[PDB]
């Protein structure tokens, strides 16, 4: 009590008040938010002092022992700290981002960007086999704050974490097509593409399949995600023609469209001659015949 | 149905899960006690738990409560024989159950272990045992114990005065008789203090710690209840 | 008094709170040196609400603990921490039930005995569901946000034995054991089980040290948590039961069955106690109206759990439950007759521990 209190007061009144903190984070329940708070200082100083060497040293060793103690912390409960601690770390990489490839290049240059994601996906690693929605849904929402500045921390994830970070992205893309962001879906996507381009494409197709306000937009919203990304389209026109065979899909699809006024289907149309005459690379005198 | 197969049902119930459930046997004694707290068998059971269980509180209490509620069974007599025969780890731990007992408790008990003795020399020793963890009981049954040694001593016809029960009034119960302020005494009987005292070192030393001290402090004591060796 | 206020704006929030606080504890002791019962007038709770990041809080909960701490009348300290945290029917309440929950979780960090005894004669002066989310916060704290922090929990068994018994009673109306979440964590089991081993009279302390109201209050803490331990240990072996880790649950029925025989001995005790305050026969401090939802929870949990599978623990549920209603009877804790006693298991199912009880 004593020297705990004295801990304290020594804390309230950058190594030593961190290693304090630390040490205030691991004995006492009430006073970790203000821990998570002071460290956000010093990955702060640690971020701005890295910038600055670009632009041209004891605060690494306190970022890698915050990281050692809420990782203990994290093995110690992941269910009771994992989400505190990675929504945490979320919104400290947001922030840090705030104030795509070579944005990734970049940013795991910086060791305290590098740390932050490294807890962050532990935090995953921890609840993907039970509830990983806690920590993606929080990494969606610092997505939807820090765009387009946290879009490479989203692709780096999916680049990790394809299968439910690709459906997560797709699903809040079509969230903001039907409200109304886009281009940070169409980014996002067209890096992931890069190496996941199969797990997009199954995830579109069950999210169409599933679409025969939000199921009606939901054909417009795809469309206007192959007009800003080619890549997808591309990766899409492999088996859009094996899709579209059957009569009865495109039946769905037409009454899908009649559900729409003139004003959108002559919309469709123009969409549709579009990306027939900038999506076919190989396969274009087949879907001609 | 009797109240006496019911309590038997569970003295047997409590026993059997002796040594499954500590716990689980004592809360089926408590309950039986609840039920009929007049039971020396169920009191009796917990009590012997407690007891080998080596917890001397709950052992101390229950063993004053059927001493002072069940005082005509033969186990609470034999268990206080036994506890007596300690006093004269487990006799230490029979000590620490007997001193749990309260000190008024304690006199009542080796009271009544005097009352139920036949022979003489342990009645003796066993009152003397008392004398000395009761020292205000010395006032009452000091002086009675070392004649009764005396009268002892005079029945059994000993052609040597040295013998035990002179040896026992003399070292034990004369000091705590004549050391006790309490006491009042006749100066007549000072004088066979004296003389079985003296009896007793000539006849130790012609033939222990200072037979010689003790006798000099006697008379010592002696002569100023009346009011080196050679300035005097 | 919109004077200070006024002063108040003026200054920083950790400030003007504290000087909010040092007005209101003139004025609190103002008005005890004048009246011996004082009201808690509208203007110090605003004065609390308007004044009164995590760094600032953490420095308000230390400063405000220095309060509690150098106060050095009980009075004036359980009048501020009640009307601090008595729970005031508005949206601060949910505020005050998690600031209450980080006072009190610090305060048996550092054993603040002083806050300790007040957040006892709030839980006294509360109603179930704050003193239920406070146990849920505070539980959470010491037992399964950071693991082993119960200890420090555990110390204050007898640093606040006071505290210690509103603790419990509080956490028993919280972790009832009506679901698996509001079965006590292991941890907190073995706090409170080692707690009262080490003192039967710990859970009797409010008891022998409070002039008590004929009627308990209702919708509060119970004046006792004897209800509450005996719910606990009695529905404690069909949760786990339910629940089902082989070992986990032998120590779970061993301490459940020490908590029993603790609670057992506190009753047998409370024979005597209740003679001791001329409340034997008379109040009956395991409430009647308080076994009944616990016997027909053990029914229900019966009923369901197709007693062919899980005979051992119905019986031993059984068992525990009529030993406690015997022996909170025949101590007085518990006022009813063996009438009551059988119509109350007539839908039960048979048990010979329990047939004994009822004819008696």
């Amino acid at each position: 009590a004593q020297e705990l209190s004295q801990e304290i007061k020594a804390f309230l009144t950058a190594r030593e008040h961190a290693r304090c903190g630390l040490l205030l984070l691991r004995s006492l329940p009430p006073a970790r938010a203000a821990v998570l708070d002071h460290l956000r200082g010093v990955f702060d100083e640690s971020v701005r002092a890295h910038l600055a060497a670009l632009d041209e040293p004891g605060l690494e060793d306190v970022v890698q022992e915050v990281q050692q103690v809420l990782s203990e912390f994290i093995r110690a409960n992941p269910k009771a700290w994992a989400p505190v601690i990675s929504a945490w770390s979320i919104d400290l990489m947001g922030q840090l981002s705030s104030t795509l490839n070579e944005l990734l290049q970049l940013w795991m240059g910086c060791r305290a960007t590098r740390t932050l994601m490294d807890i962050y996906v532990q935090c995953l690693s921890a609840l993907i086999g039970s509830c990983p929605d806690a920590c993606v849904d929080a990494l969606l929402d610092t997505s939807v704050q820090h765009s387009p500045h946290f879009d490479w921390v989203v692709a780096h994830i999916g680049s990790s974490f394809p299968g439910t970070i690709i459906s997560r992205v797709l699903s809040c893309g079509l969230k903001d097509f039907c409200v109304h962001k886009i281009a940070s879906v169409v980014g996002i996507l067209g890096h992931l593409a890069s190496r996941h381009g199969d797990s997009i494409r199954r995830e579109l197709l069950r999210m169409f399949h599933d679409s025969l306000p939000s199921l009606q937009a939901t054909v417009p919203f795809l469309l206007q995600l192959a007009v800003m990304s080619p890549a997808l389209l591309g990766t899409v026109s492999g088996e859009l023609v094996d899709c579209l065979k059957p009569p009865a899909v495109l039946s769905q699809l037409q009454q899908h469209l009649q559900g729409f006024p003139r004003e959108e289907l002559d919309n469709m149309l123009n969409l549709a001659v579009h990306l027939v005459s900038q999506a076919s690379g190989a396969g274009a005198y087949r879907l001609l015949q | 149905m009797s109240a006496q197969g019911d309590c038997e049902f569970l003295v047997q119930r409590a026993r059997e899960l002796v040594p499954q459930d500590l716990w689980a046997a004592k809360a089926w004694l408590i309950t039986a006690r609840s039920l009929y707290p007049a039971d020396f068998n169920i009191q009796y059971e917990m009590y012997t738990i407690e007891r080998n269980a080596e917890r001397t509180a709950t052992a101390g209490r229950l063993l004053y409560d059927m001493f002072v509620n069940f005082p005509d069974q033969p186990v609470v007599w034999r268990e206080i024989s036994i506890i007596t025969s300690a006093l004269r780890k487990q006799t230490q731990f029979l000590r620490s159950l007997f001193e749990t007992l309260p000190g008024r408790v304690q006199c009542e008990m080796l009271l009544k272990v005097t009352e139920q003795c036949f022979n003489t020399l342990e009645r003796s020793e066993m009152l003397l045992l008392l004398l000395r963890r009761f020292p205000e009981t010395v006032v009452q049954h000091g002086v009675g114990l070392g004649e009764a040694l005396l009268e002892a001593e005079t029945i059994e016809e000993q052609e040597s005065p040295v013998n035990c029960f002179r040896k026992l009034f003399v070292c034990d119960v004369l000091p705590l008789i004549i050391n006790n302020h309490d006491v009042r005494l006749p100066a007549n009987l000072l004088y066979k203090y004296l003389n079985k005292a003296a009896e007793f070192y000539i006849n130790y030393v012609t033939r222990i710690v200072d037979p010689w001290e003790r006798l000099f402090k006697i008379l010592n004591v002696v002569g100023m209840r009346c009011e080196s060796y050679g300035d005097i | 008094m919109s004077d200070i206020r006024h002063s108040l704006l003026r200054r920083d929030a950790l400030s003007a709170a504290k000087e909010v606080l040092y007005h209101l504890d003139i004025y609190f002791s103002s008005q005890l040196q004048s009246a011996p019962l004082p009201i808690v007038d509208k203007g110090p709770v605003e004065l609390l609400e308007e004044f009164v990041n995590s760094l600032q809080e953490l420095q308000l909960l230390e400063i405000m603990c220095n309060y509690f701490q150098e106060q050095t009348k009980d009075s004036v300290r359980q009048i501020i921490f009640s009307s601090l945290f008595s729970p005031q029917g508005n949206k601060a309440d949910d505020s005050r039930m998690s600031l209450l929950g980080k006072l009190v979780s610090m305060a048996v960090a550092v054993c603040r005995i002083p806050v300790l005894e007040c957040a006892a004669s709030w839980l006294q002066r509360t109603p179930v569901v704050y003193c239920v989310r406070l146990a849920k916060a505070l539980v959470d704290d010491y037992c399964c946000l950071v693991p082993g922090s119960i200890q420090t929990l555990k110390q204050i068994f007898s640093a606040s034995p006071r505290f210690c018994c509103q603790f419990i009673t509080s956490v028993t109306a919280l972790y009832d054991l009506s679901s698996d979440d509001l079965i006590p964590p292991m941890d907190l089991l073995e706090m409170i089980v080692t707690w009262i081993f080490e003192d039967p009279r710990l859970i009797l302390i409010t008891f022998l040290n409070t002039p008590i109201a004929a009627n308990l209050p209702i919708g509060f803490l119970e004046l006792t948590p004897l209800v509450g331990l005996i719910r606990w240990c009695v529905k404690a072996p069909l949760a786990y039961k339910r629940k089902k880790g082989v070992g986990m649950d032998r120590d779970s029925h061993l301490l459940y069955s020490k908590l029993h025989l603790s609670v057992l001995q506190v009753l047998m005790t409370l024979q005597l106690h209740l003679t001791e305050k001329n409340l034997y026969g008379r109040l009956g401090l395991i409430l009647f109206d308080h076994m009944v939802p616990l016997v027909e929870e053990i029914n229900r949990l019966a009923d369901e759990l197709n007693p062919l599978n899980a005979s051992q623990e119905i019986e031993l549920s059984l068992d525990r439950l009529a030993q406690a209603l015997q022996v909170a009877m025949a101590s007085g804790a518990l006022l009813c007759t063996r009438d009551d006693l059988r119509t109350l298991c007539s839908r039960l199912p048979h048990n010979n521990l329990l047939q004994l009880v009822i004819s008696g």
